[PDB]
């Protein structure tokens, strides 16, 4: 239904790329559709950061972004920011029980 | 036996007398779990409508409607008035208008004025209608300036489809634009009544639905599994067991079907799990007897079930868990061609006297007493 | 501008009666006409989804969420009203209030996706105690 | 804006066994259904274009697109396109899709670049913003547009090709999932495109679908093709 | 098969009423037909014979026809070949995704021999040993 | 030959199976009934323009009729939900009617 | 009789022909013989008993005629089979016990 | 309304001629069976030997 | 046999199922049988002498 595996964490060290990914089933993100990325401060609303398999929404700026191919989706951040330190969550639509599935989240650490 | 050979006397061998089946033991009923009510006092009673060649939509959808409330202001298609209160479905599309004396039929699904030029009622009609008299309430010449009737066009419209240009069409041998002629007539003319407008409400109810939010005012029950149960989900009325699926429906689907025309699945409106539609057990019933002049002691072979589907507490089977309408028997045996009860099976082997099936015979032989 | 705010008590025992309001603060986009949801993160786990509602009706539930408690909206007053009531003991989290995407007029459509787009600031309720 | 472009001549191409979708919502698995619906005719001509010429809808439109990027940008259904009466229009904006149902006021060659479709777009009656249909010359897109008496279905598919770029509509089977499902009361009796391309056309006939475990289809038959088919 | 047994549908085959008996009493006479067709064959002998432990015969290797003890089935190499190359399908046991034995659901179900495989097997295997120790005398 | 005065827009609801003012509210015909109704028009012995109060029928029912029973009853209907609480208001009427 | 898979068709085509009589039924079950519904309960929550009998009555007819169509199958097959049973022991009877 | 009422009628009894006479069809092939089965074995045992 | 040289009655015989495929089977079964019947009574011979 899920079978979201996602890295707890990994090496942010500034001015650096970082990719990310998380890797589902076939049935919601081997559909190609509908996997959503979202960025989530501490003690701040996890707002939508990328939607679309690697559609950008209004505010999010360029070289951070999204390169979802079948099965495995990832985010490639070049150029980490001090003010993207944060937790990083999937969401995929699935078609046998749209439970609306998460990932457990990559929290970033500077360094 | 005796019955079915009409006969006093029964020969040697086995009888296939009747047919053992399960009653339903519990009677449920699921519908979502909704507390609204059906807004009646808009649907009845309002001061201004549309017109008779564009009417519009009221829509009253996602409220609980109650017919036992009909008559408090008739014509009913598709469904019989005595039970629309048990259907359920998603959505209830309005399609009221107001009519003339001499137009009381013609806004039908059968039935010849201006809706069939204008703005026209489904032939495929499912719902039900509310025919209103209001001439002795709403006494007045003129019943509106855009309440008007005509008798022709050139071309005759589609259901709810609206065209209501004012302009000379042709049916004869010319055209005409602001001319008159053969078959060039505007015959749209508005209505004056002489003892007073006339009024209809429609409710309309839908077909290929979604999973249903709209219901009738019976009460929802809890739902048990693993038994022979009488089930109603959202008007799919049945009998049978309801065990759990594991299939792969996708959200949108509600039900799933089988070989034949019946539906072999069915989403539960609450829970939202798949449950399997499996009628409960049922085989044939065989009465072994040695005869009459012999003995009236009998063995009974249900035929094709296992031994727990079938009675075998025959102390308790006057509460009714089976359409068999007794229960007798001492001994109960499982065999490949049934559940036998009556006959003590033995470890000793004989030429086969009365055949049961899979090897297997049975016999009146003595043990002492005869068994 | 668009920002949704959020209100309901944050303590109560097991088995007691609470309920979640979200109102949008003004903005006509996140108004009327869109998909809504409410997400619960645990403190110290990642997000999970719980509730949605799309037009209507057409109400798809978690499965822990599936008969547990229903959701309700009052389109005239904006009010995205979540029930509270008898919680089990694995409900103290932070709830947030999102809508999806897609403005829709006059119809019922059918799309086959979903999202989450904007998040209220998040409110904490406590049942364990 | 209406902005002066180059006609040309039509291709034409086979369609192999390529333009089959789901007819029902049921759910059907590990059967072999008979169906009496909409299809596409397998081996048929499907007309290929490289401008944006006014198409007719002759009861569904197959439409494929093969590309190496996104160039088709959308699609416009009506039966006129003047502001006399109510026609269709999708545009899939770079980052949303915007579907409505309108009056409009169309020039005579529209396209994306900035956006000079139309002119008005009086008496809005549907409108829909959300995740747009085109998704991920190595990049094939096809979509079923089918109109029923209340409903317009599109039903799509996105497939990375590796083939030969021209004459080369590749051979294989591939079922087209329903996409979207719009509750649209018009009539639709001709299309155009905003800017390969591919039109094939719709006619009611006989299939046998196969459905797998999974209640995928994997294999398509057409009686009407052949007499072993039949 | 003509009511859907959730329903008083039962109640207007009381009108044509002799039918349904009439198909059971001819399905039952097919049946037992069947089992009196297989005991003609099959129950030629009323001895069940036996080889001899010592399967010598004068160079006449039977061991292709005469039942495999080591196989549960007691069956010979080709008897365990023929069942092998038939894909069966009846239903005429107890045992209850579907497979096309789905149709008992619409009240059409198997009855099951009254002679099993095992006991045609020894009929065979009787024969045999009959035909081989014996000749035509017995 | 049970005969009674009803008013003239049910003419045709004497039948079984029929939802009406005086079909499933006061009398009811059975689905196995064999022989005739008959109806005429009584002007020429009960033409007023008044109510005749001595000819009633009840709009509302309790409980559903039964074929040839007679049901006569002073008691006021509940239509809603809300009780009536003795004093007839909104959804609670007296059921009888007249012309 | 290995390499040959149609060596045991007399057989096959015994089974094939059951099978067929029995899904041939189950089919024809799915079928409206001129009725509105070929489900019963659909006619049952639509249609009143003067409009629905007449409906069920369409269907039963047809249920009645199904059944006795694959019965008289049957009888004509088991006559075949009955036929090939007795050439059978006549043949056990005249090849192997003589 | 009353033509395929009329119809159904017609082509029920149409549709029974046929049943009848693939029935009796099957019948006829059946004693014809027996007849060359039996014209069979006597080629072979009046004429082979 | 039932509906005609052109009338329309796709929308009348489908109503009924897979009737004639019954028959269809069944008339095919007797032509094949009657073949089969000949075959066996006359081809019995190896060889043409």
């Amino acid at each position: 239904q899920s079978a979201l595996t996602q890295p707890p964490s990994v090496s942010g060290a500034p001015g650096q790329r970082v990719a990310i990914s998380c890797t589902g089933s076939s049935a919601n993100i081997g559909t190609a559709d509908d996997v959503h990325w979202y960025q989530q401060l501490p003690r701040t609303a996890p707002k939508l950061l990328i939607y679309g398999n690697n559609n950008r929404p209004s505010g999010v700026p360029d070289r951070f972004s999204g390169s979802q191919s079948g099965t495995s989706a990832s985010l490639v951040i070049t150029g980490l920011q001090p003010e993207d330190e944060a937790d990083y969550f999937c969401q995929s639509y699935d078609s046998s029980l749209s439970g609306y599935v998460f990932g457990t989240g990559t929290k970033v650490t500077v360094l | 036996t005796k019955c079915t050979l009409k006969s006093f006397t029964v020969e040697k061998g086995i009888y296939q007398t009747s047919n053992f089946r399960v009653q339903p033991t519990e009677s449920i009923v699921r519908f979502p779990n909704i507390t609204n009510l059906c807004p009646f006092d808009e649907v009845f009673n309002a001061t201004r409508f549309a017109s008779v060649y564009a009417w519009n939509r009221k829509r009253i959808s996602n409220c609980v409607a109650d017919y036992s409330v009909l008559y408090n202001l008739f014509k009913c298609y598709g469904v019989s008035p005595t039970k629309l209160n048990d259907l359920c479905f998603t959505n209830v599309y309005a399609d009221s208008f107001v009519i003339r004396g001499d137009e009381v039929r013609q806004i039908a699904p059968g039935q010849g004025n201006i809706a069939d030029y204008n703005y026209k009622l489904p032939d495929d009609f499912t719902g039900c209608v509310i025919a209103w008299n209001s001439n002795k309430l709403d006494s007045k010449v003129s019943g509106n300036y855009n309440y008007l009737y005509r008798l022709f066009r050139k071309s005759n419209l589609k259901p709810f489809e609206r065209d209501i240009s004012t302009e000379i069409y042709q049916a004869g041998n010319k055209p005409c634009n602001g001319v008159a002629g053969f078959n060039c007539y505007f015959p749209l003319r508005s209505y004056s009544f002489r003892p007073q407008p006339y009024r209809v409400v429609v409710l309309s109810f839908e077909l290929l639905h979604a999973p249903a939010t709209v219901c009738g005012p019976k009460k929802s029950t809890n739902l048990v599994k693993n038994k022979c149960v009488n089930f109603n989900f959202n008007g799919l009325k049945g009998t049978g067991v309801l065990t759990e699926s594991n299939k792969k429906f996708l959200p949108f689907q509600q039900f799933g079907r089988d070989i034949a025309d019946t539906t072999d699945a069915v989403r539960d409106p609450q829970t939202l799990e798949i449950l399997d539609i499996t009628p409960c057990s049922f085989g044939g019933v065989s009465v072994i007897t040695p005869g009459t002049n012999t003995s009236n002691q009998v063995a009974v072979l249900y035929q094709g079930v296992n031994c727990t589907e079938v009675p075998v507490a025959i102390h308790a089977d006057q509460l009714t868990p089976t359409w068999r309408v007794y229960s007798t028997g001492s001994n109960v045996f499982q065999t490949r061609a049934g559940c036998l009860i009556g006959a003590e099976y033995v470890n000793n082997s004989y030429e086969c006297d009365i055949p049961i099936g899979a090897g297997i015979c049975a016999s009146y032989q003595t043990q002492a007493s005869q068994s | 501008q668009v920002q949704l705010q959020e209100s309901g008590p944050g303590l109560v025992k097991p088995s007691e009666t609470l309920s979640l309001t979200c109102t949008v603060s003004g903005g006509s986009i996140s108004s009327r006409s869109y998909y809504w949801g409410w997400i619960r993160q645990p403190p110290g786990k990642g997000l999970e989804w719980i509730g949605s509602i799309y037009y209507s009706g057409s109400t798809y539930y978690n499965p822990s969420l599936k008969s547990r408690v229903t959701i309700s909206v009052d389109t005239s007053k904006n009010q995205f009203s979540l029930k509270m009531n008898s919680m089990t003991a694995a409900d103290t989290a932070v709830y947030y209030c999102a809508r999806l995407r897609g403005d829709e007029i006059y119809y019922e459509s059918s799309g086959y996706y979903s999202y989450f787009d904007y998040w209220g600031q998040g409110t904490l309720v406590t049942v364990s105690s | 804006n209406l902005t002066t472009r180059t006609q040309l001549p039509p291709a034409y191409t086979n369609s192999f066994t390529r333009g089959v979708y789901y007819p029902d919502k049921v759910f059907r698995s590990s059967v072999l259904h008979s169906t009496q619906d909409l299809f596409l005719p397998f081996f048929s001509n499907v007309t290929w274009f490289h401008d944006n010429p006014v198409l007719p809808f002759n009861d569904g439109v197959y439409f494929a697109s093969i590309e190496k990027s996104n160039i088709i940008r959308g699609w416009i259904f009506g039966t006129t396109l003047d502001s006399k009466t109510q026609s269709l229009l999708i545009v899939n904006n770079a980052t949303n899709v915007v579907i409505k149902v309108c009056e409009f006021q169309f020039c005579n060659d529209p396209f994306l670049d900035e956006f000079r479709v139309y002119s008005s777009a009086n008496n809005c009656t549907f409108e829909y913003v959300s995740q747009p249909f085109l998704m991920d010359f190595k990049n094939l897109r096809e979509f079923v547009f089918k109109n029923i008496d209340g409903y317009f279905k599109i039903y799509s598919k996105h497939t990375p090709i590796l083939v030969r770029e021209p004459e080369d509509l590749p051979q294989g089977f591939s079922a087209l999932e329903p996409l979207v499902d719009l509750p649209i009361g018009i009539n639709i009796t001709r299309f155009q495109t905003l800017l390969a391309y591919y039109v094939g056309y719709l006619q009611p006939r006989t299939f046998l679908l196969k459905y797998n475990e999974n209640g995928t289809i994997t294999d398509a038959v057409d009686c009407a093709l052949d007499p072993l088919s039949e | 098969y003509i009511c859907g047994d959730s329903t008083e549908c039962s109640n207007l085959l009381l009108q044509y009423g002799s039918f349904c008996t009439q198909l059971k009493r001819a399905l039952t006479g097919i049946a037992v037909e069947q089992d009196k067709n297989t005991q003609e064959v099959f129950a030629q002998v009323k001895q069940i014979y036996k080889t001899p432990p010592i399967k010598y015969f004068g160079g006449f290797n039977f061991s292709q026809i005469l039942p495999d003890p080591s196989k549960p089935s007691k069956r010979s190499p080709i008897e365990d070949l023929l069942f092998n190359k038939v894909t069966l399908a009846d239903a005429g046991f107890i045992k209850q995704r579907d497979l096309i034995c789905a149709q008992k659901f619409k009240g059409l179900t198997v009855l099951p021999p009254l002679l099993t495989d095992e006991m045609i097997a020894q009929y065979t295997s009787a024969l045999l040993a009959g035909t081989i120790t014996s000749g035509w005398t017995f | 030959a049970d005969s009674f005065v009803i008013r003239g827009d049910e003419v045709r609801q004497i039948a079984p199976g029929q939802t009406g003012n005086i079909a499933d509210y006061n009398y009811k015909l059975p689905d196995d009934f064999t022989g005739c109704v008959i109806a005429w028009n009584s002007n020429k012995l009960d033409s007023k323009v008044s109510g005749n109060y001595n000819y009633l029928y009840r709009l509302f029912r309790k409980s559903n009729l039964k074929p040839f029973e007679r049901d006569i009853s002073t008691e006021i209907y509940q239509a809603g939900n809300k009780p009536c609480n003795g004093v007839a208001g909104f959804n609670c009427y007296f059921p009888l009617r007249s012309y | 009789l290995s390499s040959t898979p149609s060596a045991l068709g007399k057989l096959q085509d015994v089974v094939n022909h059951n099978a067929q009589a029995l899904n041939t039924l189950v089919k024809q079950l799915s079928s409206k013989f001129g009725a509105i519904s070929s489900v019963l309960n659909d006619i049952f929550s639509r249609l009143d008993p003067p409009e629905a009998e007449v409906q069920i009555d369409r269907l039963i007819t047809g249920r009645l005629q199904s059944l006795q169509t694959y019965v008289t199958q049957q009888l004509i097959r088991a006559a075949e089979i009955r036929a090939s049973a007795n050439l059978a022991a006549t043949k056990m009877s005249e090849c192997v016990l003589g």
